[PDB]
RNA sequence: UAAAUUAUGGUCAAUUGUUAGUAUUCAUAUUAAUUUUUUUAAAUGUUUUAUCAUUUUAUAAAGGUUUAUUUUUGAAAGAUUUUUUGUAUAAAAUUUUAGGAAUAGUUAAUAAUAAUUUAUAAUUUUGAUUAGAUUGUUUUGUUAAUGCUAUUAGAUGGGUGUGGAAAAAUAAAAAAAAUAAUUAAUAUAU
């Protein structure tokens, strides 16, 4: 389970997944907190949706109003780019003041 | 082809599965028919012949053995094609019928070449002379006969080639009836090989066809068979064979030197067999494929003197007439000269009595491979050595 | 991340059930435009082949809780003008809405009354059409309409169709696609069968008669005198604005 | 044009792709559906020149075009090259084979010391031949080789192949059918935009919709399953049906003037080789009825009866009432061998189609003959009797609601 | 040259290469400037065009 | 297909159903259709041993592995987290009874 | 470029301006264009009765016209029976 | 005659644009630099521009170019450049994301030498098996995150010491004591008692006041 | 990485591998597990409309799609009209039922595969030789084979209300057609595709014109 | 420290100008002058329609400034088939500053379209962000030169959610749905 499949193009993890093998490093407390707290917020948000409908309806309504009335909601090449301050970096000085820098990752 | 559940066969299941009764089976005709069926194939017929449910090392050894069988059959195919081309060329240049070419003479060759040179055709005369010269060495119907028989025995030994010789659609030559033949000449030929040639596994391993275990067990069975026909009163307990005449006729299977030779060790002298014949002592060693281990495999002179002194201590034989000699055998096969030297030195047999005891020894034409020169130098320095007297 | 699971191609769209321009209202004559050709083909099917559950002896008695779930999409014919309970009777008197039963009333049984039944919860319509017998189509003895007294006889001749639909849906809902089996009518072949006495009275025509006179010529073609719209073979107009192919132009002014 | 089906395979090899077996199957089936048999043999020669060993499905797809062309030499070459080692299924063997070839992977050592041509993996179709012969389609081979020997005129080879197929379908178990492959297409999962025009969208005619078929079928279907999903006795019935279909095909090939709608005088009467042909067909039907006992009561014989009626209509010039009588006698014979009181089945739409086409072949005529306007009919043709036998048959079909007209 | 150019190495001298690049740059790549021999054909199309 | 991953709650819910389908089978073992099911369990267990686990989830996992007779591929991380759960303060004699019965039915 | 022109003309179905059409009609690849007018010969005048009379005077057979269209449009290399008798295998396999 | 590649490129430019190139592009123009700011008062913190700076990515001096002949081209047969890579895992602080440092070669033809530059990529591992210290083989894929378009295809060499340190409850790699500073000013570590922090604060604020007094200049 | 140390590493890649095959002892051939699906396809992101959980090419069919089926044919009592009157006949519906299925599942398979508006008109019940069958029992518990005669006795006073939410061709891989209209055992394996359109290459890569010097094959 | 082996029995050479290609002038060549030449003054008719409307007609310039680039499933091509379905939205890679330090609508996970959560998050001394200069480009020039020196294809998140695609406030043709004209040259001033 340390070698990927050249024929099917599967990863190193997917070959071990199809063999029933477990390759996982011993996690720390924060790495277990990252994987254990995913369900807790879902049960909290579902309990808020079931228990307070008059507030969840207003929150979803204002979220849909903020989503629908936006200026860049049309799917385009600019909206479809993964890194907007890096691909369109000539707008960050004179046109767009949202991003103050053009580099945020290793690219 | 290869099916789920196919297995490679040893000699016992080849003997048991192909055990049919036949009377006056033509060896050469069935051999030529089975080889004509083999040569009519393509390369795609050799693809799916390895059984799937096997470990990878066994599959690799089976693939090497099948590749060896395929290349030897292809070499015999091109040799037979050259033979038929030369016979057709001689029958076309001379004008003699084709079936009487193999019974012709050298005086007849001189007369036909002089007749071609008298008419002014020196090119056709040179072609006829060269075709007859390369036909005298290759033109026999039984030329590689033991090697071809061992190839067909190996094709039966794989176990996946038995159904590849039947269920063909043919035409009758005189009436033009399209039919399907269910006759399997491969099964009849392998049955006749198993019935007549009782030591076909020994010739099969001695020619270097066995890639799995080698020829060492076949060598032990061959030496036990040759001891049982010379001492004639033989007891066999495990790895020790002894004659009970009072005269020392002892064959001791010491160890297998392929696994005994640890790579990276300092231990001088590891032998395979020990044969005490009267007063003579022979250390029968099969050489290794490692050339850095062949110099470590042969024992020292002091070690041979110690072994002879142990023979004097145990057997009670006086040390005045005690001789010990090393014997080196080729690693992957066993050529004709090695078997002749084994019959001369170990069992004290000449050529005529070895041909009387062993019928297939006369047609055994295996020789040393030219690309292994250091083994031939070591065997020349070893086999030409005098008997070490204690 | 969540943005890089799939692309934005083919997003989730609003269905036609919540768009008012895609939903047909039953107070309009457009409701009876979609559903009236489905009735005139079902009565053609029920008069030529036995439809299993198209004719009952009473209204199907589902419970009041299962009334909205099982009834829409169901059709059955009953004898006489008997309406189900817990409905408000609205008779269709609009000639714009009654005009789509013209082929149903002329070539098949005469349409007497079309009623829309709206319940107390206003969620399950019923389109009730009362026909007066007999049929203008020949009815097979093995057909479903042979077991109906109002259809077989030539008050006692009245029979009513009942079709349950949901009020505000697209016209995909009020479709009857399981009744478009085209069963043949053996009325021209019943003359020559063994069951008829007219089987020996017809004379076969194995050869065409010898024509001494040719066909009558058409009258003299007079070209039009008004301004035409142009060549209909390149304005993509069908041969009369009605049917045909533009590549095969015919029936126009030239 | 159908030649593009040969073109896009060739551009597959010019662009350095290895054509899989599904590409050869699709090319041969697309060229066979358009009547291009030589182009299908060119696809087979392309597959042979790529040194690809065909699977059993590619072998069957080649044998279909060897059967339709009537060329026994091509099928004998394909047999002697590939199908000499095909065996039927045994009760001791497992019915599906396990997957033998592990998918291609490289370790941390083999990535380094192996050369780049050993570490290269193209989708070579010769690697998965043992995993494409997993479902034992040998009965579809021995049937096809039984048909082409019928086409070439070899009775002994046909008898050998049919006897082996009959013994295998009587004494060996049924193989597990191969499931259909849904990964061969790139169709969408759902309709992206829901919009459907009505059936009555046009006020001038009834049109077909994408939801429902409202105009009725133009051609009757047999309403049967594929040959791989059949049992062994059902495949024996299908084998007898296919041999009778190839008898019909070779009779139409040998006598094309006497098998189409009239166009000449010779359509009305039987050929001189029709009696031995119908004798061979009757002997095959009686061999099928003698091999299968009461089990033929529990088998679908709709396509078999339709092919029997087509053989005894086209090859033997029989009336439509005789075809209806033969179909009723066949169904009563099938219902009588169950040794119970039973209940007989009806004729299907494909069975009634042969009776109606026999009625149409009775009244058929040579239009506009040499006398300029006189249609020539069959000698002894009675229009009243044929019309009376047509009308009650049409009423019998219309009385049965389970027969869908087309 | 990279994108849209068939040049693979410098004309005369190069930094030290290993493996198949060493065998390619010195022996096996194309060379139309060779006045004695054209760039070679694959096997076996070089034996019959030896003269 | 890698579209979803099972946590320990989904395994503790699926194991009694598969044990019930094993008990309802004519043979003692299940059909070969579910070999991809148990493999999806087999990767879900050995990953969950690297995360946090309460005692009741470990008890339900051990009882589910004992109900339908399946030996997981890891078998050592499960015993390592069962060693850590013996001397806990929340451990009950009912918990030790379930653990010992499950380990005797498995081993 | 003849082959690229035939690829973009037949397979890709390009458009043509009148000056390349006249230039390729000078090469024998195309007929003369629509705009190359002989100003001494006026345009033809069609009437359907004379066209029907000429069509009924000499029209081709149905199968002959179908085989002509098959040779012109579908493929032109259809093997004869003498070549089908050569493409089939021989007695060692037959 | 054997034409070079420039003839083919000129042919491509002629077939595209109708003509190869307009003449007289050199012009020998005297590009003069006119300074505006004061002597050591350029408005930048790192790079102070005082000469004519050339503009160009691949047409500048000294000339660079990518060198495609390296370990990756010797091992992997690639469908395109940068598809398969081999590197080392340096960071696993993110979930399902291994930071992989890989190397490539840049060629200088003037000095005739190749140099190894380093690029860091974000790769994806679902089962969390990549430890810092693994020699891994990553491959290109779809966009997974904003900066994740590679995935760990194989672990060619696992860090055994990192896994054994993770089994001990320690970090896989002990963290470095050196790194990036926070300013150009010398970060002095303050070690004082709890009572002597106010005078140290007074000295620090006085030093900041003198650094602000440096704005005044002379006197 | 340093490429000059590659080939000696290859010797180690030899000297470990030959050390491996002689050290361990292979017990036997492990059975081949079926491969899953990877989420790391090359190129851009696909849509959810075309996500069929298969991003590579597999020419063979594995075990989760293999089903063991029995061709069960079930008879129905129908009535046809003759010149005298009604006559009772038999209409047979053939299904492929799995071997480990129950009789209620066989009834559901008969309901979804009849494709006739005159057969499954009301609630019916399966029986053999008049004796009714328990719908919660397996076919193997009754010894039901292909030759076993199964009848469907109807009760025409009721009305069968079915709700077809399961598609007709539902396998484990969840690839269903919306306009299928046929049982998957009835449809052919390969047919002509009339919905697609044949498209040729219209964008040349490097060759555009007069003289083919190199063709820009590296691109 | 092997100790001069003895027919010396074959000498008669080379050059007939036919070539496996970076070759070097510290003073000569490139730049401006001794010489340049020739014009240009805006204020403007795209067309079909069913007529106060609708159908077709998608990269002008200055400014601001970019490490990089390409391909619509949708319109046409285009066909006696048909679903706004026929894989376009991605990657590697290479910039510069005489007085070199910090950066952020931030990184990954995610039952999360439209993130109320989790994390020991991400970039950077292998040179980041900002400020300056700034289309790039084996197309130019020079030389013996893998050196130095030049460039003018382009693009453009608030003008209108129309349209397949914003590229839309102006371009000697790209002839734009009846052959307007297709002989030739000026093809523009006029
Ligand atoms: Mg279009
Ligand atoms: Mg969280």
């Amino acid at each position: 389970g340390l070698n990927g499949c050249v024929e099917t193009g599967r990863s190193r993890s997917e070959v071990a997944r199809d063999l029933g093998l477990s390759y996982t490093r011993p996690l720390h407390e924060n790495e277990k907190k990252q994987l254990s707290h995913q369900a807790v917020y879902y049960e909290r948000l579902a309990k808020f949706k079931m228990e307070q409908p008059e507030a969840a309806r207003a929150m979803e309504r204002e979220r849909f109003v903020r989503k629908f009335s936006g200026m860049f909601v049309k799917m385009d090449i600019r909206s479809g780019a993964p890194d907007f301050p890096s691909t369109y970096r000539r707008l960050l000085g004179t046109k767009v003041v949202r991003w103050a820098s053009k580099r945020h990752g290793p690219n | 082809h290869a099916t789920y559940g196919a297995v490679p066969l040893t000699h016992s299941q080849v003997t048991s599965v192909y055990a049919t009764d036949g009377g006056k089976v033509d060896e050469l005709g069935l051999l030529e028919l089975v080889e004509e069926r083999i040569f009519s194939w393509k390369l795609n017929k050799w693809e799916m012949r390895i059984p799937p449910n096997l470990p990878n090392d066994q599959k690799e050894l089976i693939r090497q053995e099948q590749e060896n069988l395929k290349q030897i059959l292809s070499e015999w195919r091109k040799c037979f094609g050259a033979l038929n081309a030369d016979i057709l060329q001689i029958s076309s240049l001379t004008g003699v019928p084709k079936d009487v070419v193999r019974e012709k003479n050298r005086t007849w060759l001189q007369e036909e070449v002089a007749k071609l040179r008298w008419m002014g055709e020196v090119n056709k005369a040179a072609l006829l002379r060269d075709a007859f010269m390369r036909l005298e060495a290759f033109g026999s119907r039984d030329f590689m006969f033991m090697e071809r028989l061992c190839c067909i025995y190996g094709l039966a030994r794989q176990g996946t080639f038995d159904e590849a010789f039947t269920n063909y659609i043919t035409e009758d030559p005189v009436t033009n009836d399209i039919f399907v033949d269910e006759r399997n000449p491969f099964k009849e030929l392998v049955a006749h090989i198993v019935r007549n040639y009782s030591q076909i596994d020994i010739i099969y391993d001695f020619l270097g066809f066995n890639y799995s275990e080698g020829y060492r067990s076949s060598l032990r069975r061959y030496m036990e068979y040759l001891q049982c026909k010379t001492a004639e009163n033989v007891r066999a307990s495990g790895r020790l064979v002894t004659g009970d005449k009072g005269e020392h006729n002892i064959l001791f299977d010491y160890c297998v030197s392929r696994e005994s030779l640890v790579s990276g060790d300092s231990c001088q002298g590891i032998i395979d067999f020990l044969y005490i014949n009267g007063n003579d002592v022979t250390l029968i060693i099969i050489a290794s494929d490692n050339p850095w281990l062949r110099n470590r495999q042969l024992p020292h002179r002091r070690q041979m003197e110690g072994i002879a002194r142990r023979v004097c201590f145990v057997l009670g034989i006086p040390p005045s007439e005690v001789r010990i000699r090393n014997l080196l055998l080729p690693p992957t096969y066993l050529d004709k000269g090695s078997i002749v030297r084994l019959n001369d030195i170990v069992f004290r047999l000449s050529n005529e009595q070895s041909n009387l005891l062993i019928p297939w020894l006369t047609n055994y034409n295996k020789e040393l491979d030219p690309k292994d020169v250091d083994y031939t130098a070591l065997a020349k320095t070893t086999n030409e050595e005098e008997w070490l007297t204690l | 991340s969540r943005r890089f699971r799939y692309n934005t191609k083919f997003p989730a769209l609003v269905s036609y059930n919540k768009l008012p321009w895609e939903v047909v209202n039953h107070e309009t004559p457009q409701f009876h435009m979609h559903v009236a050709p489905h009735y005139e083909q079902l009565l053609t099917l029920a008069a030529s082949s036995p439809v299993p559950h198209i004719i009952g002896s009473k209204h199907i008695d589902v419970p009041r809780e299962h009334r909205l779930r099982l009834l829409p999409g169901m059709l059955y014919l009953l004898d006489g003008d008997t309406l189900p309970g817990e409905f408000t009777i609205n008779r269709v008197l609009d000639p714009t809405a009654l005009q789509y039963y013209g082929r149903l009333s002329s070539q098949i049984v005469t349409v007497e009354a079309v009623r829309m039944l709206v319940p107390d919860d206003l969620r399950l319509l019923c389109n009730c059409i009362t026909f007066k017998g007999p049929l203008h189509l020949p009815v097979a003895p093995y057909a479903s309409l042979a077991s109906l007294r109002g259809a077989s006889q030539g008050g006692s001749n009245c029979f009513t169709l009942y079709h349950f639909v949901r009020p505000n849906r697209p016209p995909k809902e009020l479709q009857l696609e399981k009744y478009y089996i085209h069963a043949p009518c053996v009325a021209p072949l019943s003359e020559f069968a063994s069951n008829s006495d007219e089987r020996g009275n017809w004379r076969p025509r194995l050869q065409a008669p010898k024509r001494t006179r040719r066909a009558t010529p058409l009258p003299a073609y007079r070209p039009p005198q008004s301004y035409l719209m142009g060549l209909a073979e390149r304005l993509a107009v069908v041969p009369g604005g009605c049917f045909g192919r533009r590549s095969l132009m015919w029936g126009h002014w030239f | 044009i159908p030649q593009e089906a040969l073109h896009w395979l060739l551009r597959m090899i010019v662009d350095n792709f290895n054509p899989q077996h599904v590409h050869y199957i699709a090319a041969m089936k697309t060229l066979q559906s358009a009547g291009e048999l030589d182009m299908a043999r060119d696809v087979w020669k392309i597959m042979e020149r790529q040194q690809t060993w065909p699977c059993t499905a590619t072998i069957c797809a080649y044998l279909d075009v060897c059967v339709e062309a009537g060329e026994k030499t091509w099928a004998m070459e394909a047999w002697n090259r590939y199908c000499t080692e095909l065996k039927f299924l045994e009760p001791g063997e497992v019915d599906p084979k396990p997957i033998s070839r592990v998918p291609f992977s490289l370790t941390r050592e083999e990535l380094l010391y192996l050369p780049k041509w050993k570490k290269h993996f193209d989708h070579d179709p010769n690697l998965d031949v043992m995993d494409l012969n997993r479902f034992n389609r040998t009965r579809e081979v021995y049937l096809r080789m039984a048909q082409v020997m019928l086409a070439g005129g070899e009775r002994n080879a046909f008898q050998h192949f049919f006897t082996k197929l009959e013994e295998a379908m009587l004494n060996k178990p049924t193989p597990v059918p191969e499931p259909p492959n849904p990964h061969l297409v790139r169709r969408p999962r759902w309709a992206p935009y829901e919009h459907c025009k009505s059936v009555h969208h046009s006020p001038w005619r009834l049109q077909n919709n994408g939801r429902a078929l409202a105009l009725g079928p133009p051609v009757t279907i047999e309403d049967e399953m594929q040959s791989r999903f059949f049992s062994n006795d059902q495949f024996l019935v299908h084998s007898v049906k296919e041999v009778l279909r190839i008898v019909l095909q070779e009779h139409k090939r040998a006598h094309p003037t006497e098998c189409t709608r009239c166009k000449t005088e010779a359509f009305f009467y039987k050929t001189k080789d029709a009696d031995e042909t119908l004798k061979f067909c009757d002997d095959l039907i009686e061999r099928l009825f003698a091999s299968l006992g009461v089990r033929l009561s529990n088998l679908n014989t709709s396509s078999l009866l339709s092919t029997i009626l087509e053989v005894f209509r086209v090859v033997g010039k029989e009336s439509g009432a005789a075809l209806l009588q033969r179909a009723n006698e066949f169904l009563e014979r099938k219902a009588s061998l169950g040794d119970a009181e039973g209940s007989r089945e009806n004729l299907t739409a494909s069975n009634y189609l042969q009776v109606l086409s026999g009625f149409a072949d009775e009244s058929a005529f040579v239009y506009n003959t040499k006398k300029d306007g006189t249609c020539q009919y069959k000698t002894g043709f009675d229009p009243r009797t044929t019309m009376r036998h047509l009308a009650d048959v049409v009423q019998e079909i219309a009385g049965n609601p389970h027969v869908t007209w087309a | 040259g990279g994108p849209g150019s068939p040049v693979r190495g410098p004309g005369y001298y190069a930094p030290p290469m290993e493996g198949e690049h060493q065998r390619g740059y010195t022996a096996e790549w194309r060379d139309l400037r060779n006045p004695m021999r054209p760039p070679e054909f694959p096997t076996p199309w070089e034996r019959k065009y030896r003269q | 297909a890698g579209k979803m991953s099972l946590t320990l709650r989904e395994v503790n819910t699926l194991l009694p159903l598969l044990s019930r389908m094993r008990r309802e089978s004519p043979n003692g073992a299940l059909d070969a259709r579910f070999d991809r099911v148990f493999n999806a369990i087999d990767t879900a267990i050995g990953a969950a041993m690297r995360h946090n686990c309460t005692l009741d989830e470990l008890l339900d996992l051990a009882e589910g592995l004992a109900a339908c007779e399946m030996v997981p591929s890891a078998l050592k991380q499960v015993e390592m987290v069962l060693i850590r759960s013996v001397m806990m303060h929340e451990c009950s004699p009912m918990h030790l009874r379930r653990m010992l019965q499950a380990m005797f039915t498995l081993m | 470029d003849i082959d690229a022109f035939k690829y973009w003309f037949g397979v890709k179905r390009c458009r043509l301006s009148m000056k390349p059409w006249a230039l390729l009609a000078k090469a024998g690849l195309l007929p003369p264009s629509l705009t190359q007018n002989s100003k001494i010969m006026p345009k033809p005048l069609f009437d359907k009765e004379s066209l029907m009379r000429y069509y009924l005077a000499n029209r081709k057979d149905e199968d002959v016209m179908a085989r002509e269209k098959y040779l012109n449009y579908e493929n032109s290399m259809v093997k004869t029976e003498e070549e089908r008798a050569a493409e089939r295998p021989v007695a060692p396999y037959l | 005659p054997w034409w070079n590649f420039q003839t083919e490129h000129r042919q491509r430019c002629v077939l595209m644009y109708g003509g190869a190139r307009t003449k007289n592009t050199h012009n020998a123009n005297h590009r003069v630099f006119i300074k505006k700011y004061k002597r050591n008062a350029f408005p930048n913190r790192t790079r102070h521009h005082w000469a004519v700076s050339m503009t160009g990515v691949l047409s500048q001096r000294p000339r660079r170019m990518p060198w495609p002949y390296d370990l990756t081209s010797l091992i992997f047969n690639q469908p395109r450049q940068g598809s398969d890579k081999i590197g080392y895992v340096v960071g696993t602080s993110m979930l399902k994301t291994a930071v992989v440092a890989t190397n490539h070669m840049v060629y200088y033809p003037k000095f005739n030498q190749r140099v190894s530059r380093t690029k860091r990529f974000f790769a994806h591992d679902e089962d969390l098996a990549c430890v810092e210290g693994d020699l891994v083989h990553i491959k290109q894929c779809r966009k997974i995150s904003k900066y994740k378009h590679y995935y760990v295809f194989s672990i060619l060499e696992p860090n055994v010491e990192g896994r054994e340190r993770l089994k001990l409850g320690l970090k896989a790699v002990p963290p470095p004591l050196f790194g990036y500073p926070v300013s150009r000013r010398i970060v002095k570590l303050n070690l004082t008692s709890t009572e002597g922090t106010q005078e140290k604060l007074a000295a620090a604020i006085q030093e900041h006041v003198q650094d602000a007094y440096r704005f005044s200049g002379p006197t | 990485l340093k490429a000059g140390l590659l080939g000696h590493y290859q010797q180690e890649a030899f000297e470990a591998r030959k050390r491996f095959e002689e050290s361990t002892t292979y017990p036997g051939p492990i059975r081949a597990a079926t491969p899953g699906d990877t989420r790391f396809y090359s190129g851009s992101l696909e849509s959810i409309l075309h996500d069929t959980d298969r991003h590579y090419w597999r020419a063979v069919t594995d075990d989760p799609r293999v089903q063991h089926l029995i061709p069960l044919r079930i008879r129905f009592k129908i009535f046809t009209w003759v010149t005298s009157g009604w006559e009772q006949r038999m209409q047979v519906v053939q299904i492929m039922a799995p071997k480990d299925s129950t009789i209620a599942q066989v009834k559901d398979l008969v309901i979804v595969e009849n494709q006739s508006p005159y057969l499954c008109v009301s609630s019916f019940h399966l029986a053999i030789d008049g004796k009714e069958l328990d719908p919660q029992k397996t076919l193997g518990e009754y010894g039901i084979t292909e030759q076993s005669q199964i009848d469907a006795i109807e009760q025409n006073d009721h009305l069968l209300h079915r709700d077809d939410e399961r598609p007709r061709d539902w396998t484990v891989d969840e690839i269903t057609a919306e306009d299928v209209k046929r049982s998957p055992y009835k449809e052919m394996e390969m047919q002509p595709l009339q919905n697609l359109a044949p498209r040729y290459e219209a964008r040349p890569k490097g060759y555009f014109g007069r003289t083919y010097y190199s063709g820009m094959k590296q691109s």
